[PDB]
This record gives C-alpha cells, structure tokens and sequence, in this order.
C-alpha cells in the first residue's frame, strides 16, 4: 500500500479514441471525455471523504492514521491539472500537505516537516500568519531552517537593517 | 465558498458555459451588445444626419426610403469634430440624432468590445493549456479596424471621415480616400493586396494538396508540389507550412493598416506626375497621369461646397 | 508628418511585441509553452460540450 | 413595404445563426 | 449552484403531430386572410 | 439628462471594478511538474 | 470569398501552430482546437477533411462568381442604378 | 393593406417554424 | 397581389395533404 | 413590384422547404 510504504519511509474502449491519430473529433473522444470526467469527480469525492476521515481520526490523537491518510490523499493528485482559476493544483492539495506538515511535527520529524512545509509553500499556501504564530508547529519552529525558508518565501518588506546602516554612514 | 463573490467568480471563470465568458468577457459582452443594439435600431429607423454640417441632411436609415445596399449609419457631423458627444451633452435627443451621435456611440463600444475579445482569445488559450499567441494573429483585423474608425479621423481632425457603417457608405469612403490620397499607388496598400491574394492562393493550394493526399501519403503530396513547379524540398514539415500560412496574411494586413494610419497624417502614396519629359520641355502622359485625371474627377466632385 | 507616422508605426509594432512576449512569458511560467503533453490534455479532463 | 421584407430576411438570417450556435448536432 | 434539477423532461411529437399542426395553421390562414385583407 | 448620465456612469464603474477584481483574484501561474 | 479565404488561411495557420503536441500521429490536438473555437466563436470544425476542403471551396467559388459578373459586364449588363432611388 | 400582409406572413412563419424546430429536435 | 397570396396558401395546403398521404410515419 | 415579391417569396419557400423535407426524412 502507498500509505504503509510512505509511513515506513517517514483500453478496450480507447482504441477508437486512439481517431486522435487521424485528427478527428468523432464520438470515441466524447466517450473518453465523459469517462475521464466521471472518474475525476469520484476522485475528488473520495479524496474529500478521506480528508474527513483524517480530521476525525486526528481528533482521536492517532497521528499515525492521520499521516497515512494524508500521504494517501496526496498520492491520487492528478497529473497536469490546471484549475478553473488557473490554480494548477486542487484546492485540497495545499491544506492537506499543511496538516501533514503539522502531523510530522507531532511525530518528532522536524527535518522532513521542513520539506513538507516548503512543498506547501510552493503550492501557494499564501496564508503566512499561522505558520509564524501557530504554537502547534512551534516545536519545529525552533530549527533555523524553518525561519530561513520562511524568509526566502516571506521576505521583510522594508530593510530596516540596511536603512539604519546607511543612516549611520 | 457559498459567498456571492465566490459563486459568481466560479460561474464567470468556468468553462462549463456554452460560450466561455472570462473576465475579458465582462467588458466584451455588454459593449458588443450595446453596439449591435444601437446599430440595428439606427439602421432600421433614424432621421437624416448632417454629415457635412451645412444643413444638408443625408438620409441613411432603412425606413426613410433607401435599400440595404444603400442604407448606412451616417458618421458624426462635421461640426462636432473630435469632441465627445454622448446623449447627455446633446441639447436634445432629436438634435443628437440630427448631428449623428449614434455612430460615435457604436464605434466606441465596438472598439472596446474587439479589444476585450482579443484579450479573451488569449485567456481561454491559457486555460486549455494551448499556446497563447492566437491573439497576435487576431491583431491584424483589429489594427485595421482601429485605423479605419479611430486613427484616420484623429489625423484628419474630424469624426465625419470615419468609414460609414454601410456598404454603399464603404464604397463612398474608399472612392473619396482614393481621391484625396493615392491609396492604390502606395507600397503598404500594395503589400496588403499581396497579402490578401497570397492568403487566397495558399488556402486554395493547401486545401487541394491535403484533401488529395487524404486517401485510404504526405510524402506523396510533398513530391507532387516539388515536381509541379521547379521548386523542391520546401515546407518539408507541417510546422513550418502552417506557420507560414498564418504569417503571410497577418503581415500583409498589418502593413495595410499601417499604411492607412500613415495616410491619416497626410503622407500620400507615390506621385509620378510629369515624370517623363521629352526634349525642350513637353509632357508625355503615362498611366499615372490617367490615374491622376481620375483622381481629379473624384476630388472635384467630392467637394460638395464651394 | 514624419515624426507622427514613424512613431505611430513603432508604437503599434511594440504593442504587438508586448502581446507576443507577455503571452510567451505567461505560458512558460505556467509550464506548457513547449506544447501539450499528449498524455494529460486539460481539455480531455472536461466533459463533452453539447 | 420593402422595409418589412428586408427586416424579415435579416432577422431570419440571425435566427439561423442562433440555431447553428446553440442547437448543434453532436457529431456521430 | 443548486444540484441538477430532478424533474427535467423533454418534449416530443411525432410526424402525425407535425402534419396536424401544419394543416391547422394553413387552414386557419386560408380561412381568415380573406377577412384580414378585407 | 443628468439621470441618464449617472446611470451610465454607475453601470460602467460597476463593470470596470468587477473587471479589475476578477484578475486580482486569480493566483499566479506556476509549474507543478517543473 | 477572397477575404474569407485570407481569414481561413490565417486562422488555420494560427490554430495548427498553437496546438502542437510536445516532442504516425497528427502533430496538433484536434480536440483542443475544436473545443477552443467552439467555445469562443461558437462553431468549430470537427473533421479534418471537411476543413481542408472548405479552404479549397471558398476562393474557387468567389473567383468563379466574380468571373460571371465580368461576363455580365462584357455586354454592358451592369448593375448600375436603382430606379426608385433615382 | 400592409398590416394584413405582415400579419399573415407572421402567422405562417412563426408557428410552422416553431413546430418544425420541435420535430427536428425530436428526431 | 392578394390573388397570389391566396394561391400560395391553397397550394401550400395541398402540399401538406400530399405529404400526409405519401410520406406517412410507420407505426412505432 | 409584384414580380419581385413573388420571386423572392418563391426563392425563400421552395428551396428551404426542399431541404427541410429531406432532413425530416433522414431523421
Ligand atoms: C463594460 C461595459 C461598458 C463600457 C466599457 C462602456 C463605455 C462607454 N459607454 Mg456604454 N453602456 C453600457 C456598457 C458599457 N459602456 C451598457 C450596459 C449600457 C446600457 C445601459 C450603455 C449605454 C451607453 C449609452 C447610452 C452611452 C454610453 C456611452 C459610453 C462611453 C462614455 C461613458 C463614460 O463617460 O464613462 C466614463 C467612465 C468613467 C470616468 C469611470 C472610469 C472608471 C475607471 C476609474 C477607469 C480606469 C481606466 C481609465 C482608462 C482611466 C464609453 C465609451 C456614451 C457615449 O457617448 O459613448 C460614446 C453614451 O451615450 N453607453
Ligand atoms: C482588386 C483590387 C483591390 C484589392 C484586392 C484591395 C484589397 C484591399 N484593400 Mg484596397 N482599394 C482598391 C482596390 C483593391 N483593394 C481601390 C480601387 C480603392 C480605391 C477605390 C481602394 C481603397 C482602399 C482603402 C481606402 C482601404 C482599402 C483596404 C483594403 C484591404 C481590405 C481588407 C482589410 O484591410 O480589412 C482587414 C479586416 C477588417 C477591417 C475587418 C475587421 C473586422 C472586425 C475586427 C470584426 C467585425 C465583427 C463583425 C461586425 C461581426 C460578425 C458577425 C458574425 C455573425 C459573423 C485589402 C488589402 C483597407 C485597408 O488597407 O485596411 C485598413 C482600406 O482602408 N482599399
Ligand atoms: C495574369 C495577370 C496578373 C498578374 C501576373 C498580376 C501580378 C501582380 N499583381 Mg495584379 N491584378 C490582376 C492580374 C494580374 N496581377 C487583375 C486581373 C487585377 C484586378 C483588376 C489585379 C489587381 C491588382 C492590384 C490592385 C494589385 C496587384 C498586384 C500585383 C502584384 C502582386 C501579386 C500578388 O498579390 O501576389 C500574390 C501571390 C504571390 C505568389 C503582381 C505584380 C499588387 C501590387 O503590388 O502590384 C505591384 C496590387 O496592389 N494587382
Ligand atoms: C527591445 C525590445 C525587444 C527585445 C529585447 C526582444 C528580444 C527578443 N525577442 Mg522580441 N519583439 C519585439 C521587441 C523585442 N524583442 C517587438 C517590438 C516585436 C514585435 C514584432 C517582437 C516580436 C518577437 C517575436 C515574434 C519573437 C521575438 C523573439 C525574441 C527573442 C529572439 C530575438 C530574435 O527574434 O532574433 C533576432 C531576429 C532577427 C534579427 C530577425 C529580424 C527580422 C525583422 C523583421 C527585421 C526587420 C528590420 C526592418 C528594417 C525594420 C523596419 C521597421 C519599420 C516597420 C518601421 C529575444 C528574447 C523570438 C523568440 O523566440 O523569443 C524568445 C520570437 O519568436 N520577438
Ligand atoms: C472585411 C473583412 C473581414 C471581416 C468582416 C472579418 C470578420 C471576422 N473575423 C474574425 C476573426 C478573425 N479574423 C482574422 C484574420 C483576418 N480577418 C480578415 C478579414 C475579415 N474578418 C483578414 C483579411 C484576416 C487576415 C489577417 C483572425 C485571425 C480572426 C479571429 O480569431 C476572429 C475569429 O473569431 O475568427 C473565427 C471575427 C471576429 C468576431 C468579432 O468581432 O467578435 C464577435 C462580435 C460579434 C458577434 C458582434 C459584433 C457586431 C457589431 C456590434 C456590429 C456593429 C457594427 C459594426 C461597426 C460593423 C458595421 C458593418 C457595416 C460595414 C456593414 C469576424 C467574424
Ligand atoms: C439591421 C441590420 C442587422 C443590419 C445588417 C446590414 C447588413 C449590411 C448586413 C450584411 C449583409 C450581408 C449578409 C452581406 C454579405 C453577403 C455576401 C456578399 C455574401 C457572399 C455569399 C456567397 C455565396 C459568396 C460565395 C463566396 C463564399 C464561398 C464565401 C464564404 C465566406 C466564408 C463563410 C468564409 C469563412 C469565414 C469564417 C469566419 C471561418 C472561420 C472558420 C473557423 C471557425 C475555423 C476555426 C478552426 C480552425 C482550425 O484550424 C481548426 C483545426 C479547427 C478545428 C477550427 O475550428
Ligand atoms: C534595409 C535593411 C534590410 C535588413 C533586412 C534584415 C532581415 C533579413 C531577412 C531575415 C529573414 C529571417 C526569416 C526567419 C523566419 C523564421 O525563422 O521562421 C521560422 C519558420 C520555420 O523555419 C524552418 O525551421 C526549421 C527548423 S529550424 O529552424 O532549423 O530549428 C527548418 O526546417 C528550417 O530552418 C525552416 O524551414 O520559417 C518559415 O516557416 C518560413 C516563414 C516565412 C515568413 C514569410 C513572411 C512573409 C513576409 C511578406 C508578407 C507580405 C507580403
Ligand atoms: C517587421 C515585421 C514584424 C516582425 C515579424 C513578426 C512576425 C510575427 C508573425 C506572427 C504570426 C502569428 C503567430 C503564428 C505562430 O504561432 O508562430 C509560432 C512560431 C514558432 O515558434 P515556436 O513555438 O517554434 O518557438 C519556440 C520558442 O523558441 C519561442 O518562439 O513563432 C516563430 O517562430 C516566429 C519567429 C520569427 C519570425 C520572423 C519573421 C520575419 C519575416 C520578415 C520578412
Ligand atoms: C408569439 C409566440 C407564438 C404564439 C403561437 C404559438 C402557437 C403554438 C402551436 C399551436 C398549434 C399546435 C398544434 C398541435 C397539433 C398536434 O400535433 O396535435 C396532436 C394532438 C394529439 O397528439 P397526442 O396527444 O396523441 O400525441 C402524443 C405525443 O406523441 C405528442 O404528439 O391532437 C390535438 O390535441 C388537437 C390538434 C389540433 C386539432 C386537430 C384537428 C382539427 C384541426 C384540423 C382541421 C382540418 C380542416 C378540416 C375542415 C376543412
Ligand atoms: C462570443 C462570440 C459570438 C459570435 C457570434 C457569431 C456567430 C456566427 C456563427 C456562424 C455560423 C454559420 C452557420 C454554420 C453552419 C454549421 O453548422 O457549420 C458547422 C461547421 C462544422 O462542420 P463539421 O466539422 O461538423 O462538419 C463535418 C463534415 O463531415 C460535414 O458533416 O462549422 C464550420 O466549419 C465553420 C463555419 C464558419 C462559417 C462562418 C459564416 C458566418 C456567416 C455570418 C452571416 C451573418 C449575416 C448577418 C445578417 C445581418
Ligand atoms: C451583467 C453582466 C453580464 C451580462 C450583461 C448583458 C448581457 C447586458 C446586456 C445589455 C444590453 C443588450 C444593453 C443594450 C442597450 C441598448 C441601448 C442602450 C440602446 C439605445 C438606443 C437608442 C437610445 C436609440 C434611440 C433612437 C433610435 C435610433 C430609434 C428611434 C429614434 C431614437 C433616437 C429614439 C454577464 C452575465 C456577461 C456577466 C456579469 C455582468
Ligand atoms: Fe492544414
């Protein structure tokens, strides 16, 4: 199982469509489109219910199950997804990998939690106040690389040090 | 995410709509709707306009005794010129119509709409993942429309010089333009004619070759073209051929639009008059001189007032 | 006349340049400037349009 | 009365355009 | 947005219906135009 | 026609403001696959 | 016909050149182009053969019809005047 | 008699076209 | 010109009758 | 102008109806 391994590391109908060679729209493409759409819909439906299971279980303090569930929900992330508003990632993707980043902290895994929150930042988790303020992640906050990555992704707007140094000169 | 803003944004930006709207659609749709509504209503029924501004109204509305080929929305009256003339600056609705405001309204809304349409052509292309510059290919007709409707009136200082929104009005505009400036004898209009003719030629030839090759092959069509004319081994791949097909007409129309805008500031085409002179000073007529005589006739009949 | 005509032409051409380069830059940033991946077409993930 | 004939032709054409847009036949 | 409407139905009418309708409209026309023109 | 002027102004301003905020909502483009 | 032919040439070139596949099979994505042009313009081609035959049909018809017109002019049969307006 | 002509033409065109559109949709 | 309108209506009705006769929809 | 009206009306009725008959038969 993907979940178990990652916690450890802690065509029949498509032949007609493969009309694409002839550069025609036709009907097989319509069938493939419908199948892909319904499969996608079920994909995010089951990802949502898995997230519900994950939060319900995290309420029970079984961080092991929460972590396996959160590394499974990321597993089924579709490849080459462009969102309706040019998101490039499904809206759950950013929140889940934040929660896993929290869960890794509960597991005493700050070193990989840093990478998890880096990947969370890459996805566009634009909310910056909690990561600095949230006490729950304070255990991993002690590591200097946490502040290093926060700075490279949240730069001070005004260089107080530089302006003070120039004033001195 | 049930907030009014959230659901409205999802609806507008969604591709589920029959016709994609997009943010550019927000300004694109209402502007074109206003333009087409006012255009239809004015064409169907509207009073005569004083195009030349000397109290000689010109009938242009379908209902006032003229045909489809002749009906047109008369441009703004010469008296106003470049001044902004909405409804509310007019003394009254009847005076607004007599002077010719609806043309100004239609042209403004239409220009905004076409620009927003050019934008959405990129936005949807970005959504689907395809390459972005289909809008660039669209910039040619937009440039020509802007030159005809906006830049040329700006150069001449009056809005009465814009192309009338009608067929016979278009012919009148073209004839008067040839009279004032030698549009025919200008290299940029020559490039435009070359672009249009080459586009027709390439479309016909490419259609023939591809439809003939589609039997149940492209190598056979390539050999056919190579053997037909002396030219051999060009456009070996579909990429270069289909880029050239788009590149020829677009550049041609860019150049003709730029030529029109250049003439907007009184930089006319070539003037080969009395170019050939025999000994001891006489004038030998050439085809340019007969063209000049035709221009003389057009121009002298154009000046309606003394 | 020379100034106005020359600078209008140059401005129009540079506007076309803005269109081209902005489109290319946005596409490259998104990551599909080279072309469609021929495996995961974003259009295929959408239902047929009727 | 020619005006009514012209308008009928125009609106008929627009109707054809509208039907061609929104009422398309799904191919095959 | 609301869920898909459950009670969505489509209208149908066979060739007999078309012939009946066309005949009705044309008969009414031939009957009444004589008085419309007056 | 002051009333018509204000009506046109308010509709135009509504459209323009929505036009702007629609883009300000959009998140920046990025390459997941990189 | 002539202007429509130029329009078709430009649109087809731009569409084919802007829907390539990353690198037999057709280089460009027909489905993507059909979706794009059916959502923007409203109608888009679905069959390649029909499209490449339409690109041929347009200019030929236009020039043939212009030739018929010139034949009409050869005998001074000219659509010169509208009697009612005159 | 223009009102009569237009009324008659409308009565022929709109309803028969209406029916034809439905029948085309059915088949 | 009313006569032409009358003949058009009559001929159209006759056409409807003809089509109803010879182009019947087979049952079910 | 009766001739123009009748010619136009015939050209709108006969061909379009002709197309509609065939399409109805096809479906
Ligand atoms: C988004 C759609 C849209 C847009 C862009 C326009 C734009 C315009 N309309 Mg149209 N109109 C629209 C929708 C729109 N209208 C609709 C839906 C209706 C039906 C009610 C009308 C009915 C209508 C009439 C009846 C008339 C116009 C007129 C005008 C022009 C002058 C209005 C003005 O002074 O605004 C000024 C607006 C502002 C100063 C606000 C600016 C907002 C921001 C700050 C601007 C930022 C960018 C800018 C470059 C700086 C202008 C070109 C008038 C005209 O003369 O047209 C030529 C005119 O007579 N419109
Ligand atoms: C056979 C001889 C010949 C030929 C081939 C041409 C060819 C041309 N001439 Mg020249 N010309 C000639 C003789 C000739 N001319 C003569 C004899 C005269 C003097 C009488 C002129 C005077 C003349 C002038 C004064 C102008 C031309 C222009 C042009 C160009 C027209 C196309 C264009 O630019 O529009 C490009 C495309 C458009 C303008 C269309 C824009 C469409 C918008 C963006 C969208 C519209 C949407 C629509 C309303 C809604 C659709 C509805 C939906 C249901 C479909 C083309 C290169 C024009 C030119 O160079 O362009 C500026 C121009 O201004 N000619
Ligand atoms: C067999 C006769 C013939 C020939 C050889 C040409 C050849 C030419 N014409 Mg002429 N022309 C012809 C008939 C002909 N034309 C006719 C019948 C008309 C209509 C009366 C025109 C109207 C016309 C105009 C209005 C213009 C030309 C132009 C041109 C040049 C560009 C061709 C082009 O568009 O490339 C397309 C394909 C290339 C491979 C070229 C020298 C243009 C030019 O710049 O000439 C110098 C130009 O402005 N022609
Ligand atoms: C300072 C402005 C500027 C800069 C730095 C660049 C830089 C670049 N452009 Mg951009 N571009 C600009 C303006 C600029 N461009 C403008 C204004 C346009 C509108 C036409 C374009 C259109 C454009 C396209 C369409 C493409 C580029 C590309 C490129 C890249 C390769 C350069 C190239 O094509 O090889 C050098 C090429 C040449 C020297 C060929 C020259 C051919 C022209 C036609 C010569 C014309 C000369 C003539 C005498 C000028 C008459 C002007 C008259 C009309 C007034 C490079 C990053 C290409 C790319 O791959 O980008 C990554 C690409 O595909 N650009
Ligand atoms: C005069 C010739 C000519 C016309 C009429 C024309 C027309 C069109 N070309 C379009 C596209 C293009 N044309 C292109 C290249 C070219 N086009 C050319 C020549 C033409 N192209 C040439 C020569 C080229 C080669 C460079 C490209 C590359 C594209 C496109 O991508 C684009 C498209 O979509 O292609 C499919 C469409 C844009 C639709 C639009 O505005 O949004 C829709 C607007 C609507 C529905 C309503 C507007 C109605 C307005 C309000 C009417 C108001 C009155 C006006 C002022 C007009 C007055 C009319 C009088 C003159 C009679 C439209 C059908
Ligand atoms: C009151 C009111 C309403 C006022 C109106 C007043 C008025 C002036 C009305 C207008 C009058 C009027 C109608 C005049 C025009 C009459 C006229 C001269 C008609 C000519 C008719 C005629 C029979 C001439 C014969 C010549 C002829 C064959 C011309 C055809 C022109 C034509 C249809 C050209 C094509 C135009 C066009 C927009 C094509 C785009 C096609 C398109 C969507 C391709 C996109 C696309 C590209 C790809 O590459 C791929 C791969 C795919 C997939 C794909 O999709
Ligand atoms: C007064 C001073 C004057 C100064 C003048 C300075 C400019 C000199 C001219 C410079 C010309 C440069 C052209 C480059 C074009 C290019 O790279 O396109 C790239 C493609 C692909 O090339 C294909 O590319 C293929 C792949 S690759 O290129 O090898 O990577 C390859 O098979 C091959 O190269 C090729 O076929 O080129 C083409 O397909 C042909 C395009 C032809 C464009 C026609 C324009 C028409 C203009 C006139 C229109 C109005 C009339
Ligand atoms: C002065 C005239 C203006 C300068 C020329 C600009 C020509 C732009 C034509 C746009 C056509 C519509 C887009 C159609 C389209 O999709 O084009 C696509 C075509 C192919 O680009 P690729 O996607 O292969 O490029 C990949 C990257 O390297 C970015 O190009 O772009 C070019 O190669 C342009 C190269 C310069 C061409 C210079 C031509 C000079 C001719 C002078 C005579
Ligand atoms: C302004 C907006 C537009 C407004 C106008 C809208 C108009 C809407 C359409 C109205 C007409 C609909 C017609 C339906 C026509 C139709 O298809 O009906 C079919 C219907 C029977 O159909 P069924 O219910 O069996 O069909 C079940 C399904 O298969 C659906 O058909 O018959 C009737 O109910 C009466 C029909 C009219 C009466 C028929 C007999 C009498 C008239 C013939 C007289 C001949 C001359 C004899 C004397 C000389
Ligand atoms: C937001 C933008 C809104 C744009 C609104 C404008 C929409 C215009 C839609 C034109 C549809 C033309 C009918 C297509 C009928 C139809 O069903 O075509 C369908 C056809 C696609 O055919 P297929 O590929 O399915 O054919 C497969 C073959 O095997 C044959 O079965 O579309 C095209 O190929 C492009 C046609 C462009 C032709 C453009 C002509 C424009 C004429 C405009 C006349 C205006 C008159 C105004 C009078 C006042
Ligand atoms: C909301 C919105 C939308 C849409 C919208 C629309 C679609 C609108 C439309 C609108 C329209 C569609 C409008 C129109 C207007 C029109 C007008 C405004 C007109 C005017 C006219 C006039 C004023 C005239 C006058 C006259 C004549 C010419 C005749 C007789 C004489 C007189 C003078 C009376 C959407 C969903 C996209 C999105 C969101 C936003
Ligand atoms: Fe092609």
């Amino acid at each position: 199982n993907f979940g178990q391994i990652m916690y450890a590391i802690r065509d029949a109908a498509e032949k007609q469509w493969k009309e694409r060679a002839g550069g025609n729209y036709g009907a097989g493409t319509k069938e493939i489109q419908a199948r892909n759409y319904v499969q996608r819909k079920e994909n995010e439906r089951k990802r949502r219910e898995m997230f519900d299971d994950a939060l319900a279980k995290f309420k029970e303090n079984d961080i092991q199950g929460a972590l396996v569930e959160f590394e499974n929900i990321i597993a089924m992330e579709p490849r080459n997804f462009v969102g309706d508003n040019f998101s490039r990632n499904t809206p759950i993707y950013k929140v889940t990998q934040y929660n896993i980043a929290c869960c890794y902290s509960m597991l005493d895994q700050v070193e990989e939690a840093i990478k998890s929150l880096d990947a969370a930042m890459l996805s566009g988790f634009d909310n910056y106040d909690q990561i600095r303020r949230d006490k729950n992640l304070s255990k991993a906050r002690a590591n200097p690389k946490f502040q290093a990555v926060l700075d490279k992704y949240d730069e001070p707007v005004v260089n107080w040090n530089a302006v003070k140094a120039t004033f001195g000169a | 995410n049930s907030s009014l803003w959230a659901r409205f944004c999802e609806w507008i930006t969604s591709t589920e709509n029959r016709l994609y709207i997009g943010w550019f659609g927000v300004i694109m749709i209402p502007c074109l709707l206003t333009a087409t509504s006012v255009f239809i209503i004015a064409f169907i029924a509207a009073p005569p306009v004083d195009i030349d501004g000397i109290r000689e109204p010109v009938s242009g509305s379908l209902l006032y005794g003229n045909n489809i080929i002749t009906g047109a929305v008369i441009p703004t009256s010469n008296a106003i010129g470049l001044h902004f003339y909405p409804i509310w600056e007019a003394a009254s609705l009847d005076e607004w119509l007599y002077n010719g405001g609806p043309y100004q309204l239609i042209v403004c809304h239409f220009l905004l709409g076409v620009y927003c349409y050019m934008g959405r052509e990129w936005e949807l292309s970005f959504r689907l993942g395809m390459r972005p510059w289909i809008a660039v290919a669209y910039s040619a007709p937009v440039a020509a429309a802007s030159a005809v409707f906006l830049v040329y009136p700006i150069g001449q200082g009056s809005f009465s010089d814009g192309m009338p929104l009608g067929i016979s009005g278009t012919f009148n505009f073209m004839i008067v333009f040839q009279a004032e400036h030698n549009i025919l004898m200008h290299p940029f209009h020559m490039l435009g004619v070359a672009g249009v003719f080459g586009g027709s030629l390439f479309s016909a030839m490419h259609g023939s070759l591809v439809t003939s090759s589609l039997i149940r092959n492209i190598v056979a069509a390539h050999g056919y073209f190579g053997r037909l004319i002396f030219q051999y081994a060009s456009f070996n791949n579909s990429r270069s051929l289909h880029f050239f097909l788009a590149a020829w007409p677009v550049i041609g129309i860019w150049f003709t639009a730029l030529g029109l805008s250049t003439m907007a500031f009184n930089l006319n085409g070539f003037n080969f008059n009395q170019s050939v002179v025999d000994s001891q000073g006489r004038v030998l007529n050439t085809w340019a001189d007969i063209i000049n005589r035709a221009n003389l006739g057009m121009e002298v009949m154009h000046e309606r007032n003394a | 006349s020379w100034l106005a005509c020359s600078h209008f032409c140059l401005g129009f051409f540079f506007f076309i340049g803005h269109l081209w380069h902005a489109g290319r830059a946005r596409a490259a940033a998104a990551g599909f400037e080279k072309g469609i991946d021929r495996f995961d077409e974003p259009v295929l993930s959408m239902r047929p349009l009727d | 009365m020619e005006a009514l004939v012209y308008t009928f032709l125009l609106v008929g054409t627009l109707g054809i355009i509208f039907f061609s847009i929104f009422f398309r036949d799904p191919p095959r | 947005m609301a869920r898909p409407n459950p009670n969505k139905q489509v209208v149908e009418l066979n060739r007999t219906s078309l012939y009946w309708g066309l005949l009705l409209i044309f008969v009414l026309a031939v009957l009444f135009s004589s008085y419309i023109f007056n | 026609m002051l009333t018509l002027k204000i009506f046109v102004y308010t509709v135009v301003t509504f459209f323009v403001c929505l036009f702007i905020f629609g883009f300000l909502s959009n998140d920046p483009a990025r390459n997941p696959g990189k | 016909g002539v202007l429509g032919a130029a329009l078709l040439c430009a649109i087809h070139g731009a569409t084919v050149e802007n829907t390539l596949f990353e690198d037999a099979e057709e280089t460009y994505s027909m489905v993507t182009a059909n979706r794009f042009w059916s959502q923007i313009f409203g109608v888009a081609f679905s069959n390649k053969r029909w499209l490449h035959f339409f690109m041929l049909l347009v200019p030929v018809t236009g020039l043939w019809m212009s030739a018929i017109g010139v034949v009409g002019l050869a005998l001074n049969l000219r659509a010169y005047d509208f009697v009612s307006q005159e | 008699n223009i009102y009569g002509l237009t009324a008659t033409a409308l009565f022929i065109i709109i309803p028969t076209s209406f029916l034809l559109i439905l029948y085309v949709k059915t088949a």
